[PDB]
């Protein structure tokens, strides 16, 4: 059901917090990614849709110091740039 | 609103 292939920085990200494989569903990459953040306490404690990726792997792949979960389209766009679909 | 839910809004 089209499985996707993370590119090397996102696969590294995914592996770091458990993941075992090279190919995934979108669901799966989204659960592992959400896991990575919450796990890396990259989220802002008072307005927790904000995420910081300065001096982190996450900014290496997204190219920005921070971002807002609300920005659904912008965030999907960045994830896809990191997948062969 | 939790990060959890905002991200659960992002998927869904």
């Amino acid at each position: 059901e089209t499985l996707v292939r993370p590119k090397p920085l996102l696969l590294k990200l995914l592996k770091s917090v458990g993941a075992q494989k090279d190919t995934y569903t979108m669901k799966e990459v989204l659960f592992y990614l959400g896991q990575y953040i919450m796990t890396k306490r990259l989220y802002d404690e008072k307005q927790q849709h904000i995420v910081y990726c300065s001096n982190d792997l996450l900014g290496d792949l997204f190219g920005v110091p921070s971002f807002s979960v609300k920005e659904h389209r912008k965030i999907y766009t960045m994830i896809y740039r990191n997948l062969v679909v | 609103t939790s990060f959890a839910e905002y991200w659960k809004l992002l998927s869904c």
